[PDB]
This record gives structure tokens, sequence and C-alpha cells, in this order.
């Protein structure tokens, strides 16, 4: 089921900083920070990040469970703000959910996090 | 909590 990720995109985000990339991932957990603003750990098969944040404009995938823990999704559009200390976030601002969690069941494959 | 870092107060003080 792995084959269903876009394994090597968090790498390629990490290191290039690709936003022309519409990859395919799977919501390992989503958890609001405290109007919530959610970070999200995500996985492409291969590794996890959980430098994921949902813009605003998307809080009603988490709101109507659309977007959920264990869902797949495809990223539609993204930013990368690198920080001063090397780190990256990922902002999410459009995506759609592919398979729902119910669907899914389980994290796919064996992600490892990225270094 | 996964990864309880300084990354929440960074997306926080984001926008």
């Amino acid at each position: 089921m792995v084959g269903q990720l876009s394994e090597g995109a968090i790498a390629a985000i990490m290191q290039k900083g690709d936003t022309n990339i519409k990859p395919i991932l799977q919501v390992i957990n989503i958890r609001p920070i405290t109007p919530p603003r959610y970070r999200l750990l995500m996985s492409d098969g291969l590794n996890t990040l959980s430098s994921f944040m949902l813009a605003t404009q998307l809080n009603p995938l988490v709101e109507e469970e659309q977007l959920s823990s264990n869902c797949v999704c495809q990223i539609h559009r993204f930013i990368v703000n690198t920080l001063k200390d090397g780190r990256r976030v990922v902002i999410l601002m459009e995506l759609e959910v592919l398979k729902s969690a119910e669907a899914v069941g389980v994290k796919i494959g064996n992600p490892v996090p990225y270094n | 909590d996964f990864a309880n870092d300084d990354i929440d107060s960074y997306m926080i003080a984001m926008e």
C-alpha cells in the first residue's frame, strides 16, 4: 500500500524546497494548537515530518471530519517557510482528501522520521 | 502531543 504515497516527497521538500509537486501523503496525526491552528504529522510512505501546518482556510476539512488521522490526501498548493535554525514549516494551502480515514484504517507502511 | 517542541510557537506567530 506504500506505493500509494509519494515516497521521497518529504525529502524533496526538505532538501529542494520544491513547491510545484502535488504529493500524495497520509495524515498520521492532527493536533490543534491553541480559533484552532492545526499541526499535522504527515507521511509519504518513506518518512514522516511533523512541521506541517494547515492554513486556516482549510479548517472546515477538519471541522467536518473529512481530513482526519489515517486519511490520504493530495496536496494541491503549499508554501515553505524556512526557520533561522534550518527547520522548515510546510503550510498546506489547498488539498483534496482522496481516501477517508475510515477507508484506510491504519498507518501505511513503516515510515521513519526525516532527518 | 507529537513533536511537542517550539515549532508550535513559530506556527502561532505566523500570519
